RNA sequence: UCGA
């Protein structure tokens, strides 16, 4: 299983987590002690749902349940035990294939890495002087320990605020003189307990408390020690701190969790005094052995426990100001603060981030995706060039191809392909046992957690082996202690279970990897998740093997699960019996919107009467062909350079791709409108709407509200809607022209709600909901509408297409068929693509690919060829070359492969019909159509909205917004001699209320005049400066005259 | 440039001669002005934990599966051991057994208590918990009193 | 023809040579050497502009 | 469980439960078992230095006999790569144990530059693949 | 977060 970071942590949050946090808040006590409150945790309830997966969706709503625990409320005095089921609040539930539902919207919780609890020391040089080593004791939960040492002998604690001495601080927690140095080389210590003085178990509380909290007494410095480390509920090390403790330290006891021991500080200052007598290691803080990851059922775990707290103010504020008795345990726990901890989490926070759901690979990419941010973890500017980098402990843990370019590059990782968190949080690589030089690959792997560096000697997936003899090579390269190098093969430890178990999920889609540059993988592995679901897809030639496992992992395909026989299939649902209540039914979605305005639609695959297994896909989704993954098309492609239209980086495709519905998507736009409550009066939606005849009320049933199937283009009504108004502030001129052809105006306004620019389509979903049905609705509101609109959209002129290699473009061109070049047997050019963006980036796999597909096209075997080989040279020339060579020796096809020219064709024009001077590879390619559509950049704007201060126009293109002219863009005209080009986007463009008017009207009059005025945005500052107590304003320098301007009156 | 070994064993030096010039710049250093030869000979190498003692001695043959290393584990101010199901051993130096003791956890009327119900008709309330600690000239019981 | 002598992400030159190219099909323990190249120039790249 | 590089640790409890032990006695016996045997070398001579024992198995002698004439000198360190006497070469270094079949300890040769600093000392006992000394340069 |  793929996904097991997302599934098994949130089962562990639902028997250990929430068992964990309620039996450590369990039991309170009031201020006197007349009754105490414990809870039962381990007896919760978890009631069912109350609404449907594809209904919470719909109705704006959020899949979660209901929690209850048992309360025993008992009193000290009286014998009294009051059993009541209290409601805790609401917990959204994970679905099946791994994500939440919150507020209609699918979201994921991306796995955050951080460092572990531990002690980690330094060796650092402060400036040019002698070697100092530091030390820093992390917790999970509370303050830090940072011991220092600096020159002639002086070990220091620092606990933020200044520094103090060793001495302080492990006298005042409880030692003697002869418990310190018995367990400890003494000497070293004896520079630093010089000028420390000698102080006993109470000379050193005094002092302690005279440098933190600047009158010290006796009985404040134990209070504030023992609430920074011994205290509970502020101070945790967890269950991992306990583990790095005594393994570092090589500490005897264990289990203790929850309070800091005071022998374990002792043994961080003797692992800090040896490392001036040059033994003990360095510890680093990029190696994954020190970083860990967290995941649902651990970032879970804070958010109740910081909304616990405000319920334990709330618990003991409730418990001293009622002083009488009979009063219910149902009342003392309010839920409200713990409702808003669970909601600010998966709504309101960082971590808690959008799900991609263009096609399943990036769906499953997403719940895999390893971030080094958040609430804990690290900042933009925080991020250096060490962290960004690949560390040599990142081999088969962490994909180091597939990573976000631009800003978070190296911050936002992927997992691999066979990694595997284990309960500490640390990941884990399978390996083979390889005993005196034989892979044992019989039993299970042993699934090291990253303790294979200075211990065991780890060779890759790569080495020619033997069938259960020996190894083939001689000189087999390995790893040892982050450094490679090559040794026999009898003295290697483990191996590698897989070639692929370097790269994540989605680079593994990239047949012939080791042909391409790392840096265009990079770009094929992230275009790859960004491929729309085409009407009918097609499986690929040249696929590599993996494509059925993350079909199946991505929860979007209907697997079988009974081993019955299929009796009844139509495009609602599958009914089969299972044998060794017997109906069950699978039910199929169709043509359901995605959260990036694409399709979810679901076919079916089985016929009536056929034996199935569990694990048979049963339904393919919308992205997914029979069995395994389906992206894009294979079609012809040539590497030949047309009249300009395949100049840099651009797409000549052909017009059999437009009719033949060949990279055809659908994709569903849903639509919002709400008759809210005006104060001046109630809005209702009706059809006979002011100002608009019979030219837009044809789809309406006297509702308001469009039907079902009715065709809208760009400027129709979807919803009729009104709103009273109460100005009554008529000009004289509209009363004039009112007074001569009557027509009063009524007290309504038309606010119907309106197809946008460049948009249209079928409605499929006029979906209403109101009150008094068994909907909630926000206040505010007394009818809201939903509208889904389908639209088909075929392959254009601007739409981006890609590859599996990187090789982006825009196709400029559809050429019709007569005019693209022809095969000898008269089959057409489907792409002519570029050949001179292919050896300037290192592109040679998409080489290797096309001239296999075409091989498996004339064969029709569709061959699955695995990344990482086999022999040198004769795997991929000769397998490529081979296999064109089988495809030749069929009786009617003679031209496909030729023995001088050996990826190369004839290839004829197609517009004077005469053959070309050279031979032209040709092949069969596999091509994608991105989501960056030609239709989502269009944007114009002649005059809009504006801004609410600076009195700007505005940005966006869903709501009108105009281009910011920055200051590069001044600078280039500034350089040039344009400036009334620049007084002009200046003045008349933006923030004028006067010249704009001016401008506009001039225009329509015809007769321009010169001479704008102040813009609005200085005057804007003008104010703002006079208010921070800055007399600044603007004079005259005319001749015996020195006058204050009045820029705004 | 960091210089790790190959093998194990006995290191032996040819014509290599340390020196000791100690300055302030990281106070341990070890230089040599005539660089040599050193050598490192073969055999297997099983480290010893701190607190073992090495009872084989120089020129002392081996056999297959025989002692090596023999730790002293001695526990001193102790009589008496005692253990039902723990893993780590303890010892006990001192125990008291006093007669006619029977107590009892009749304490209906506030908190729990064990009373201890001795022969001499008296009744001891036990102040002290289980759990805690006990120093010298401290309060572990106390009798209730009619009078 | 030759890769090269590719480094470290700190900088050292490993003694290991990626003898192969793009043509021949590089190794799994060649293709991580690359990777410490094209991630160092990648993220070089952002902080340049 | 112990390391590959520690060995084979027993534990023996030398007195049972519910015994009257004398004070300043014994009370568990933990033995460290030998995985190949061989003949103890490499020991200390100050007292309390008990870090790491050294065990020469068999395989750690390599025996050469030459029929020709023996030529060779008590603490002579034999490199590879030389001839003794014409008709024979060398294939393995390191230093001679017996004055016909001469057997010959296995050893690896390290060569230092002058003026660096070193982390060994003379006569301790090394791991393998631990840092021994400091070569500088400049470049 | 994602494109150049």
């Amino acid at each position: 299983d793929l996904i097991e970071i997302q599934h098994a942590s949130f089962h562990w949050f639902l028997e250990e987590g929430l068992i964990e946090e309620l039996n450590s808040f369990s039991p309170i006590s009031d201020y006197t002690g007349k009754l105490e409150l414990h809870f039962l945790g381990k007896d919760y309830k978890l009631k069912q749902p109350k609404y449907d997966v594809d209904e919470s969706k719909r109705r704006d709503a959020s899949y979660s349940v209901q929690m209850y625990v048992p309360t025993r409320l008992i009193n000290k005095e009286t014998g009294e035990i009051k059993e009541q089921e209290v409601f805790i609040g609401d917990l959204p539930l994970m679905t099946e294939r791994g994500t939440f539902i919150i507020n209609g919207a699918e979201r994921v919780i991306v796995n955050q890495i951080v460092r572990s609890p531990g002690v980690y020391y330094k060796k650092e040089l402060d400036k040019n002087g002698r070697r100092t080593y530091s030390a820093s004791l992390i917790p999970n939960r509370g303050a830090w320990l940072k011991f220092e040492t600096d020159k002639n002998g002086l070990v220091y604690v620092r606990i933020k605020t200044r520094k103090l001495s060793a001495q302080v601080l492990l006298k005042a927690i409880g030692l003697s003189d002869n418990e310190i140095l018995d367990s400890l080389h003494p000497e070293f210590y004896q520079k630093t307990l010089d000028k420390e003085g000698n102080p006993t178990e109470e000379e050193a509380l005094v002092e302690l408390y005279k440098k933190l909290r600047p009158p010290p007494t006796v009985s404040g410095g134990q209070q504030l020690l023992e609430s920074r480390f011994f205290d509970p509920k502020r101070y945790d090390l967890g269950r991992v701190g306990r583990y790095k403790l005594n393994k570092k330290l090589r500490l005897n006891e264990a289990d203790t969790t929850r309070v800091l021991t005071p022998q374990d500080i002792l043994a961080a200052i003797n692992y800090l005094i040896n490392l001036e007598f040059d033994v003990g290691t360095t510890d680093d803080i990029d190696h994954l052995g020190n970083r860990r990851v967290r995941s649902v059922g651990e970032l879970l775990q804070n958010q109740i426990r910081v909304g616990l707290n405000r319920l334990e103010r709330i618990i003991r504020e409730r418990m001293t100001v009622s002083e009488s008795d009979a009063l219910t345990p149902a009342s003392l726990v309010n839920p409200k603060p713990l409702v808003a901890a669970i909601k600010e989490f998966f709504g309101s926070s960082q971590l808690s981030q959008f799900m991609d759901q263009t096609n399943p690979l990036a769906e499953l990419t997403h719940k895999r995706r390893i971030s080094a941010l958040g609430p804990g973890g690290l900042t933009r500017e925080r991020a250096g060039f060490a962290v960004r980098d690949i560390h040599p402990s990142h081999h088969g843990r962490i994909c180091p191809v597939e990573t976000p370019e631009g800003p978070n590059a190296g911050l936002i990782g992927s997992l691999a392909t066979c990694a595997r968190v284990n309960d500490y949080g640390f990941i884990e690589t399978p390996y083979f046992r390889v005993e005196s030089g034989r892979v044992r690959k019989d039993l299970d792997p042993v699934y090291l957690t990253a303790d294979e560096e200075d211990d065991m000697r780890v060779a890759p997936g790569d080495i020619p082996t033997d069938e259960e003899g020996n190894i083939i090579g001689e000189s087999v390269p390995i790893r040892y202690r982050q450094e490679f190098s090559t040794t026999s093969p009898e003295q290697v430890d483990y191996v590698a279970v897989s070639p692929v178990q370097i790269i994540s999920v989605a680079t593994s889609m990239i047949p012939f990897l080791e042909h391409d540059d790392a840096n265009r993988a990079l770009m094929g592995s992230n275009m790859q998740r960004q491929a729309v679901p085409l009407l009918r897809p097609e499986r690929p030639l040249v696929g590599t093997g993996l494509e059925a496992q993350a079909a199946r992992d991505s929860g979007m395909v209907i697997v079988s699960r009974t081993h019955g026989i299929v009796t009844y299939v139509d495009a609602t649902e599958i009914r089969v019996q299972p044998h060794s209540g017997e109906e069950i039914v699978y039910p199929i979605q169709k043509y359901q919107r995605s959260n990036q305005d694409t399709c979810l639609n679901q076919r079916p695959l089985v016929y009536a009467g056929e034996d199935v297994v569990p694990g048979q896909v049963l339904a393919d989704g919308s992205a997914t062909e029979g069995g395994e993954l389906a992206l894009g098309q294979n079609i012809l492609v040539a590497y030949m350079p047309w009249e300009g239209y395949n100049y840099e980086d651009a797409i000549l495709i052909s017009e059999r791709l437009v009719y033949d519905d060949v990279y055809t998507s659908i994709h569903i736009e849903k639509f919002e409108i709400e008759a809210r409550q005006t104060k001046l009066g109630p809005e209702e939606i009706t059809r006979e709407i002011p100002n608009v005849g019979e030219d837009a009320l044809r789809n309406l049933d006297e509702h308001g509200i469009i039907r079902i199937g009715a065709w809208v283009e760009s400027g129709d009504i979807l919803v009729g809607k009104v709103t009273p108004k109460g100005e009554a502030d008529q000009p004289p001129e509209e009363k004039l022209l009112r007074a001569i052809f009557g027509e009063k105006a009524r007290d309504v306004r038309d606010n119907s709600l309106r197809v946008p620019n460049g948009e249209k389509g079928r409605v499929v979903d006029v979906r209403v909901f109101t009150r008094e049905k068994g909907d909630e609705l926000p206040p505010g509101a007394n009818m809201v509408v939903r509208i889904y609109v389908a639209q088909k959209r075929k392959i254009q002129v601007g739409d981006k297409m890609a590859g599996r290699h990187g090789n982006k473009g825009i196709i400029s061109r559809i050429l019709p068929i007569e005019d693209m070049p022809y095969l000898p047997d008269g089959r057409p050019i489907d792409i002519a693509l570029n050949p001179l963006g292919v050896p300037s980036r290192m592109n040679v796999g998409q080489v290797f690919e096309c001239l296999l597909g075409w091989a498996g096209e004339n064969l029709g075997v569709r061959f699955k060829i695995t990344p990482f080989d086999m022999y040198g040279e004769e795997a991929s020339r000769d397998t490529v070359h081979g296999l064109l060579e089988e495809a030749s020796q069929r009786p009617n096809k003679d031209w496909v492969f030729n023995e001088n020219h050996p990826g190369k064709i004839q290839v004829f024009d197609g517009r004077t019909g005469e053959p070309f001077d050279r031979p032209i590879t040709v092949g069969q390619a596999y091509m994608l159509k991105l989501v960056h559509l030609v239709d989502d950049k269009i944007h114009a704007r002649s005059t809009g909205p504006y801004s609410l201060v600076t009195q700007q126009p505005l940005g966006g293109k869903a709501q009108q917004g105009g281009q910011r002219f920055g200051e590069m863009e001044v600078w280039a005209l500034e350089a040039y001699g344009a400036a009334y080009i620049l007084q002009e986007l200046l003045t008349v463009k933006s923030d004028d209320m006067q010249g704009r008017n001016e401008a506009l009207n001039a225009i329509v009059k015809g007769k321009s005049i010169p001479r704008p005025g102040t813009p609005e945005s200085f005057k804007v500052l003008m104010r703002e400066l006079q208010s921070l107590g800055l007399d600044i304003a603007a004079h005259k320098v005319q001749l015996s005259e020195d006058g204050e301007s009045a820029d705004a009156e | 440039k960091d210089v790790a070994g190959d093998l194990a064993g006995e290191v032996l030096f040819d014509r290599l001669v340390p020196e000791e010039k100690t300055d302030r710049q990281g106070n341990t250093t070890r230089i040599a002005q005539r660089g040599g030869l050193v050598w490192i000979l073969s055999g297997e190498v099983y480290n010893l934990p701190p607190g073992a003692e090495p009872v084989v001695k120089n020129d002392e043959q081996v056999e297959v599966g025989s002692i090596m290393a023999e730790t002293k584990l001695v526990t001193n101010d102790g009589g008496v051991v005692r253990l039902v199901s723990n893993r780590e051993i303890e010892i006990i130096t001192a125990s008291v057994l006093l007669d006619q003791a029977q107590v009892k956890l009749e304490s209906s009327g506030g908190r729990e208590q064990y009373v201890i119900y001795t022969a001499d008709k008296q009744r001891f309330l036990l102040k002290a918990a289980p759990g805690t600690k006990v120093q010298n000239h401290s309060i572990v019981a106390e009798l209730i009193d009619d009078r | 023809g030759m890769r090269g002598l590719m480094a470290d992400p700190q900088g050292e030159i490993i003694d290991l040579p990626i003898k192969t190219n793009f043509r021949e099909g590089l190794t799994v323990t060649e293709y991580v050497i690359s990777s410490y190249g094209a991630r160092k120039g990648l993220v070089d790249t952002a902080l340049r502009t | 469980e112990s390391d590959p590089l520690g060995g084979a640790s027993k534990t023996r409890l030398l007195v049972q439960d519910g015994d009257q032990i004398p004070p300043g006695a014994v009370v568990a016996r933990t033995e460290i078992q030998c995985k190949e045997a061989g003949t103890v070398r490499g020991i200390k001579e100050g007292q309390e230095s008990i870090r790491r024992v050294l065990l020469e198995r068999a395989a750690d002698r390599l025996v050469v006999d030459l029929p020709s004439a023996p030529e060779v000198k008590p603490g002579q360190l034999l490199v590879a790569g030389q001839e003794l006497v014409p008709g024979v070469k060398l294939e393995e270094s390191g230093k001679v144990l017996e004055i016909y079949q001469l057997v010959l300890r296995r050893a690896r040769p390290y060569r230092v530059s002058p003026g660096a600093v070193l982390h060994i000392e003379d006569g301790d006992l090394v791991q393998r693949g631990d840092n021994l000394v400091l070569l500088v340069f400049e470049r």
